[PDB]
């Protein structure tokens, strides 16, 4: 039994705490922390229209 | 480093008044040894699954 | 307010940046060490 | 030794001087039209090397000519401080204080303003104002742009100093990501399963 | 890992509708430059003012109160004065006018 | 004299040592020996070794 | 030949700029105790001249020629020697300040202190006491030294004379330290402080430095730490929108109070001007005394606590 848990991994975030100089949202999952929305989904999103 | 030190305060000091007491300082010596046992890449936090 | 339509960058001159400026920096200190006030 | 000797004996008939100072005054006095205009006359005629300094130059030449750009703002007179939120001082917990690592540049920078204004009303010798005018220079280069000029600027841990350059420069300043990628609300993320009756 | 900017966030609504009146007052600095400030209405207007400039300047209004500003602290007269007395100081200055006499016609 | 140099890190029975608390592990390391090392190249502008 | 080597050597770019500051000082020689006489006569022989035309220029004297040109040459000749002077000592203001790198400030900061220091010596030296002009200066460079470190050395500036306890607490701790072996404990080290424990901690709190924002993730420098610190001072986003609906809310229930009673509420807890005012100003906006006024408060209080207005609204405190 591998040591990859899913609620180690089991993450989700509707508001809460953001970062200090800028204002993005925090991530990790030590506190609540959202997901990267990287340059390259940002491609995919841009190649739908 | 306390080499350095001890060759500096070698010269410095008056003579017939001192001891290896007053010429050696064992502060970098110490921590030089708690800077390679923390903050290492080496010193690895041991994996214990 | 939007209506952003062109972004020129240029080289600033003295002139345009001691009138960007709201006041005149002349201390190397940030905080008071006691009372954590600027 | 030879500058001394010339200004002393034949101190008319010209000035020098030596610093930023000087090429402020240089740009002061430089017609850019007849220079952009020779320019153009070298490489209508000349060819070879010659030729292509004039193309690389007139570029530079060219460009400031074209719009309305004085070619002062080269030189330096007042340096903007960025708002304090941008370089913040926090509280963390523990009672502890975390610098934004632009309040020591700007920390000396003041401080070697400051003594320059000090020496230069008491009055101090040429070389001691020299010297303080080369390292008001060099900290306003480090401010600017760490790691280009002599060594990088360190800090505790020898460190390099994180300048205004290195914050719009690489991977991880503002250009590139942290605004075209952000961390963004209402999201999740889990381990996956299949779901063949989906 | 918590921080803050050693400020307080006041989720206040904003009361456009009515503040409190602000009278507006004019100072200049030497160099003729002219600075507004809305100042408060109930409240002293005080002639010297430090501008947006940096500099100190005064209110368009002449009132010139004149704060009598301090002496220069120390010269090198005064440490030089307070060491040596002044005849001192004029023998000295003689020994080197006769000096440069010597020196230029012999 | 006899001169107090400072406290030393212990390895314990099992190779680890003890620090703060926590248990850390030294990885060996592999490097690159100190002598003498001829190597050779080729040049295709000249086609030589 | 060698002598070509050496010419060639003398022009050269010596990025560093701390080697080019040395190689610009290893112009000018040392000086010894009569040239330092000679200079000190005349250093005070041209600032007796200077502030003897200053004296003679106000309301004073159509001067002779000569005597006019020659105390001209005079007054500039003091700040020839002057400048002599300092040239000649800049390498001892390097010598002293060379000690204290290392830490807290950089190196050519240091030498430009020593430098301010050389100058304030130059000013107050006397050679009628007949001493090497190094034994007295060697004392305003370190003065110089030590307190451009003091006060321009931390990111926080903390004062002088902390700064002096905080380094003597330093010391004596680090002492104790090589000496004692056993790591001192706050009481004792207030003990030899000569103070109390309680003031030895707010010494140790004052002496920590801030760390950068732009340093190691926890251990190693993959991401900023300023990239995992919260924000206290921030809109939460639900209390902005909480705080709208209690002030909806609230203004619902005191709408459903009597009339000018629940206003008098309003007033007194400030809900529409934002400041509260007191019984005397509420009676002369309404015309009437303060003991009705409290009796209204109490009366229209009363009423909030039973259960139909407070049970939409216990639950926002």
């Amino acid at each position: 039994k591998l040591h990859h848990l899913v609620d180690d991994k089991i993450h989700a975030r509707s508001t809460g705490p953001y970062s200090m100089i800028t204002q993005q949202p925090l991530g990790g999952k030590a506190q609540f922390g959202g997901q990267r929305f990287g340059e390259m989904e940002c491609w995919a999103m841009q190649a739908y229209g | 480093r306390m080499e350095r030190v001890v060759r500096e305060r070698m010269t410095t000091q008056d003579v017939e008044a001192i001891t290896p007491q007053t010429l050696i300082n064992i502060r970098p010596v110490v921590a030089a040894i708690k800077e390679f046992f923390g903050t290492s890449q080496l010193s690895q936090f041991m994996d214990q699954n | 307010v939007n209506f952003f339509d062109e972004l020129r960058i240029g080289l600033a001159t003295a002139e345009d940046i001691r009138q960007w400026s709201y006041g005149e920096v002349k201390k190397p200190e940030t905080i008071n060490y006691r009372t954590l006030k600027p | 030794n030879l500058y001394r000797e010339l200004v002393d004996r034949y101190g008319e008939y010209f000035t020098g001087a030596m610093g930023a100072e000087s090429i402020q005054k240089l740009i002061e006095n430089f017609d850019i039209d007849a220079e952009a205009e020779s320019l153009r006359d070298v490489i209508r005629n000349g060819k070879g090397q010659k030729k292509l300094r004039a193309l690389k130059r007139l570029k530079v030449v060219a460009a400031f000519q074209q719009s309305g750009n004085s070619p002062m703002g080269m030189v330096l007179d007042a340096v903007p401080v960025i708002p304090p939120e941008l370089r913040p001082m926090v509280q963390l917990d523990g009672g502890r204080f975390a610098t934004s690592d632009l309040n020591d540049l700007y920390r000396r920078v003041i401080n070697r303003n400051n003594r320059l204004k000090r020496l230069i009303d008491l009055g101090a010798p040429e070389i001691i104002v020299n010297n303080e005018k080369r390292m008001l220079q060099e900290s306003v280069d480090a401010l600017f742009d760490n790691g280009r000029r002599g060594r990088p600027v360190t800090g505790p841990g020898n460190r390099p100093l994180k300048s205004l350059s290195d914050l719009l420069k690489g991977k991880q300043g503002r250009f590139r990501q942290n605004l075209l990628g952000k961390r963004v609300d209402y999201s999740g993320r889990s381990v996956i399963v299949v779901g063949p009756q989906l | 890992l918590r921080g803050s900017r050693l400020g307080a966030v006041s989720y206040e609504t904003d009361r456009n509708h009515d503040l409190a009146p602000r009278q507006i007052a004019r100072y200049r600095t030497d160099n003729g430059e002219e600075f507004e400030v809305p100042f408060a209405d109930d409240a002293e207007i005080p002639g010297t003012w430090l501008c947006r400039n940096g500099m100190e300047g005064t209110l368009i209004e002449g009132d010139l109160p004149e704060p009598k500003k301090v002496k220069p602290p120390r010269t090198h007269w005064d440490m030089l004065l307070e060491r040596r007395s002044i005849e001192e100081l004029e023998e000295l200055l003689k020994e080197r006018l006769e000096l440069i006499r010597s020196r230029r016609r012999g | 004299q006899t001169v107090f140099m400072g406290d030393f890190p212990m390895m314990t029975e099992k190779g680890t040592f003890i620090i703060n608390g926590t248990e850390r592990v030294v990885v060996s390391q592999l490097v690159r020996s100190p002598g003498v090392y001829f190597d050779e190249t080729i040049d295709k502008s000249t086609d030589k070794t | 030949a060698l002598r070509q080597a050496r010419k060639d050597a003398e022009l050269t770019a010596s990025a560093d700029s701390v080697r080019a500051y040395l190689k610009q000082i290893g112009k000018v020689a040392l000086l010894n105790a009569e040239e330092e006489v000679e200079l000190a006569k005349r250093i005070e022989a041209g600032l007796y001249a200077t502030q003897l035309m200053t004296e003679l220029s106000e309301r004073g004297e159509k001067l002779p020629a000569a005597q006019r040109r020659d105390m001209m040459w005079i007054c500039r000749d003091g700040d020839r020697a002057k400048n002599h002077l300092l040239e000649a000592n800049l390498r001892l203001v390097v010598s002293l300040a060379k000690r204290y790198t290392g830490r807290g400030m950089a190196f050519l900061d240091l030498i430009q202190e020593g430098n301010l220091g050389l100058i304030r010596a130059v000013e107050k030296f006397d050679y009628t006491k007949g001493y090497k002009f190094s034994t007295y200066a060697t004392w305003w460079i370190r003065q110089a030294i030590t307190r451009a470190m003091a006060d321009q050395a931390r990111t926080i500036r903390i004062p002088v004379h902390m700064v002096e306890v905080i380094n003597k607490l330093g010391r004596i701790q680090r002492e104790l330290l090589q000496d004692l072996g056993r790591e001192p404990t706050p009481e004792e080290l207030a003990k030899e402080m000569d103070i109390t424990p309680e003031k030895v901690l707010e010494i140790q709190q004052y002496a920590r430095e801030p760390i950068s924002l732009d340093q190691t993730i926890g251990d190693e420098g993959d991401s900023q730490l300023g990239d995992f610190i919260e924000d206290s001072e921030a809109v939460v986003a639900v209390d902005a929108v909480s705080f709208t609906l209690l002030q909806d809310q609230l203004q619902s229930v005191l709408d459903t109070l009597s009339e000018r009673e629940a206003g008098v509420v309003r007033l007194r807890f400030g809900l529409t001007d934002g400041q509260p005012r007191t019984l005397d100003e509420i009676g002369q906006v309404y015309g009437v005394t303060r003991e009705r006024i409290r009796q209204i408060e109490s009366k229209t209080m009363s009423k909030l606590r039973h259960p139909s207005r407070s049970q939409v609204l216990r639950d926002y405190l």
